[PDB]
RNA sequence: AUUGGAUAUGCCAUAUAAAGCGCUUUCGAAGAGUCGAGUUGUGCAGCUCUAAAUGGGUGGUCAUCUAA
RNA sequence: UUUCAAUGGCCCGUCCACGGACCAAGGAGUCUAGCAUCUAUGCGAGUGUUUGGGUGAUGAAAACCCAUCCGCGAGGUGGGAACGCCCUGGCGUGCACCAUC
RNA sequence: ACCAUCUAGUAGCUGGUUCCUGCCGAAGAGCAGAAACUCAGAUCAGUUUUAAAUGAGAGUU
RNA sequence: UUGAGAAGCUCAGACGAGUAGGCAGGCGUGGAGGUUUGUGACGAAGCCUUGGGCGUGAGCCUGGGUCGAACAGCCUCUAGU
């Protein structure tokens, strides 16, 4: 299943391999992230319609 | 003094191998002997049926297994227990009958002296 | 609650076959990271040797 | 399906076992919030981040 | 367990809290404010309720429309001491396996608090019952 | 004037007589309820299986 | 067909649609549960539809599949669609509701077009009354509370728009709005009753039977 | 290379024997300075006395065991 | 950074006294059983697999499974959350809880 | 007298007891918080007038 | 208007001593699981440094010198921290 909101809970607040913890901001090393930042809108895993 | 159970799974394995060793020795025949069905001795448990120790001498006489040949085919004999009611007798006489139904006893070599 | 009904099956050469398996109901079970983390924390302790 | 069973039918390889039931039905909450059922009765929203 | 959020770490209860935070503030309903408040409560503050209680509470005057969905922020347990279960419609956090089977097989239907929200987003025609806190 | 101290030791046994009768009974009553409270398996499920 | 309609390959799914025309055009009575099973396959044929250009051609194809069905079970075909869509609507996710909104819009117009087609052979009021009866024990049933209101708001929004499209010139006198009036008059869910009139675009010009 | 318990087979086999279970107009032995009692020290031990044969022990007249 | 200038600046801990020559390293609420509350989790008139048995070909002290037990458990009145219908308020329904017969 | 265990003998006592920031905060039954409820349609006050003014939302198990 | 890590973003106002005592959030160390297509003989760790930087702080990052074989961030686990 692709609950897309259960996914973000699991990745957004528990563990993502793509997350760099930062003093001011988290980042993604995910290649498909548009902004390179860890947040709900720019997560490619958690947004099933992504560009 | 504290008894620590770090060998709980090492005991479990050793007992399995002792069963495996016991079979390897007498593998065509069961790893355990047969037991009677007896009723526990109290007002709290007398409605249960549990395994007993061995079959009584009245039970073996009625089934047809003499007390000498009983042990040789893995039928324990409890001389202490008795049959105060016919239910226990017929419950365990049938148990011996069923066990003998499935028994395949392999013939032994018998001395046959040449002369008379 | 709606999900992909069937799953494809592949051969040795990595080619899709025509047979499909209806998705089992376990894949619709709730995904509980907090529960899994707690049960893992305990299950991960059960082969520890004393010191 | 025999190992884990269903939420209504039992597992065959576990005694009396049923898959856990969930607290919500559809886990997409943004689908619930932004549905025509709920967006048809809500009072009209004020601004997002508001001016000073 | 507090006033601002739940102390549970379950994501699906947080998802329910996320939905009812919206209703609580984008509706005038006092039902959606109560549900959000009761979602922040602890296990002992959400005592279970039973099938027999729910049938008993929604009886006697049951000559009315009785479309009223019964809502509990808690668990609906079973009461096997009663033999015939009426036709009920209950939205609860949890149903036990035998509570859910009885409500369905002999009667109506069982909901979740998100299924209720899509049916009654303002809590209209609802009986928001509670369990006894006698411990 | 009341009973013997042995029967005081026997009153607990009289409770005990019915102790595991009732748990064995309430057990199989739970299995009876389980068979009665069974959800039919929704013949729309086996469309794909 | 049922397993093939929900395949993981669009080519496999499509070939089952073309083969479904012969299956539906049969002149034999189809049981209700047979159409329930079929629509579960057809639901996942559209559930898996990928692009908006494709998922809107598919809705046209599924709606264009109604006149193929035999006349005696054509009402059963549509009533089963609205029942298979009511129970599965809540489980749809936010990114898939807009392809099924178009699917209901295409099936609402199919109902009006089928009434138009049958109005030539037999009197219109019987055809509308038979279709209205389908709506009564379907989406617009008051006895069940499980049916979603998101669909009913959709049908209210599109009811007059699809009616105008089916009869570009002028529509006759019939009980076009009977399912809505009987619902608001007796619905047990106040949210439906209070806001259905606000969304329905009922016109008094053509409603007097 | 050392041996297990089995198997097949050969040769020997003191059987004028030894058993199991049918029956009975026949018999049926059973452990003493011990048990027990009185009194001291830590059930046991010391010291004084010292038995019985459906008896003796231990439990609730009954049941159940059969010590030295 | 060093120094100068102007200004301020009475040795630290401990309970007058007591400890302090300096530096490094070591150095003190721990583990375990019982109980009580609170929170979370699973199930829920039930609940608890791990005494043991089954089983585990990649490590096999794990994980998985479970027979028989056993534990612990086992009507009205007013106010009132919430709801419906109305023309603020009125009417109906009235959970939890508290005084009432 | 000495030596080895018991022994980590006996503690009202002595000396000591190791990172940061924030918030609340005494005493010198009462004083401080936490849950639960009931709440401007409520009661209060280290106050004053008279024989109401003014400030504060008040409480409870 | 893009400003949903809804645990985010945004508006406003008041407030700020503090021993005992209570509450919360953080910094650090040894080891564990996962993770970083992680760092490393083109130099790991450690140490030195009037070199620079960040954080209210616990502390962290870094340049240079020295050195010569291993080490770390992040998510959980644990403690002879």
């Amino acid at each position: 299943m692709q609950q897309d909101e259960v996914i973000w809970q699991v990745v957004g607040h528990e563990f993502c391999s793509y997350r760099i913890k930062g003093e001011a901001q988290n980042f993604c090393r995910n290649e498909y992230n548009v902004t390179g930042l860890c947040n709900r809108q720019s997560c490619p895993l958690a947004n099933s319609r992504y560009a | 003094y504290v008894k620590t159970w770090f060998n709980q799974p090492g005991r479990k394995l050793r007992r399995r191998q002792a069963r495996q060793t016991k079979a390897a020795k007498i593998a065509p025949r069961p790893v355990e002997a047969i037991r009677p069905a007896v009723k526990p001795p109290t007002i709290r448990y007398n409605m249960k049926v549990r395994a007993g120790r061995g079959f009584t001498l009245e039970e073996l006489k009625a089934a047809g297994v003499s007390r000498r040949v009983a042990s040789t085919i893995g039928i324990p004999v409890d001389h202490r227990r008795r049959n105060r009611s016919e239910e226990s007798l017929q419950r365990n006489v049938e148990r011996i009958k069923v066990y003998l139904a499935h028994l395949i006893v392999f013939p032994r070599k018998a001395g046959q002296p040449k002369k008379g | 609650a709606a999900a992909r009904p069937t799953v494809s099956i592949y051969n040795k050469d990595g080619s899709v076959s025509s047979e499909t398996l209806a998705l089992p109901f376990v894949f619709k079970a709730p995904i509980r990271p907090d529960l899994v983390r707690s049960v893992h924390t305990a299950v991960a302790k059960n082969k520890r040797q004393p010191y | 399906d025999s190992v884990f069973g269903s939420t209504t039918e039992v597992a065959q390889l576990k005694k009396n076992y049923f898959l856990p039931e969930n607290i919500i039905s559809n886990a997409d909450v943004t689908r619930l919030i932004n549905s025509d059922e709920i967006q048809s009765i809500v009072k009209a929203a004020g601004p997002s981040r508001v001016k000073r | 367990s507090q006033r601002s959020k739940p102390a549970s770490e379950n994501v699906y209860l947080k998802l329910l809290v996320k939905l009812y935070r919206f209703l609580a503030r984008r509706t005038d309903s006092r039902f959606n404010k109560a549900i959000l408040k009761r979602l922040f409560q602890s296990k002992t503050n959400r005592p279970p309720i039973s099938i027999s209680k729910i049938a008993a509470l929604t009886s006697r005057k049951s000559a009315s429309s009785q479309n009223k969905t019964t809502v509990v922020v808690g668990t609906v347990t079973d009461d096997e001491r009663m033999l015939t279960v009426p036709k009920l419609s209950i939205a609860a956090l949890r149903f036990t396996k035998s509570a859910r089977a009885r409500i369905l097989k002999a009667g109506g239907e069982v909901l979740t608090l998100d299924q209720l929200a899509l049916r009654a987003p303002t809590g209209s025609n609802t009986v928001l019952v509670r369990g006894k806190k006698h411990a | 004037t009341f009973v013997s101290s042995t029967m005081v030791r026997a009153a607990i046994r009289n409770q005990a007589a019915q102790r595991y009768v009732n748990r064995q009974e309430s057990k199989l009553e739970r299995q009876v309820r389980a068979q009665q409270n069974v959800i039919p398996e929704d013949p729309l499920d086996n469309v794909f299986a | 067909f049922i397993k093939k309609l929900a395949a993981n390959d669009r080519k496999t799914r499509d070939k089952a649609l073309e083969s479904l025309q012969r299956f539906l055009s049969q002149k034999k009575k189809f049981e209700r549960l047979d159409f329930l099973k079929l629509w579960k396959g057809l639901f996942y044929c559209m559930w898996m539809a990928d692009k908006p250009l494709y998922q809107q051609k598919l809705s046209d194809n599924l709606a264009a599949l109604v006149p193929i069905v035999w006349i005696d079970n054509r009402i059963l075909f549509q009533s089963t669609f609205w029942e298979t869509m009511g129970r599965e609507w809540t489980g749809i996710d936010i990114l898939r509701t807009d392809k099924f909104y178009l699917l209901m819009r295409r099936f609402c117009a199919a109902a009006f077009r089928d009434i138009q087609t049958r109005s030539k052979t037999a009197l219109l009021d019987k055809v509308v009354a038979e279709y209205n009866q389908m709506w009564m024990d379907g989406p617009f049933n008051t006895e069940n509370l499980a049916f979603p209101n998101g669909i009913l708001f959709h049908l209210a929004d599109i009811w007059t728009e699809e009616l105008r499209k089916v009869y570009p010139e002028d529509v006759p006198k019939a009980d076009w709005y009977l399912p809505f009036d009987s619902t608001i008059k007796s619905s047990h869910n106040v949210v439906l009753r209070k806001t259905l009139p606000k969304r329905l675009d009922r016109v008094s010009e053509y409603t007097k039977d």
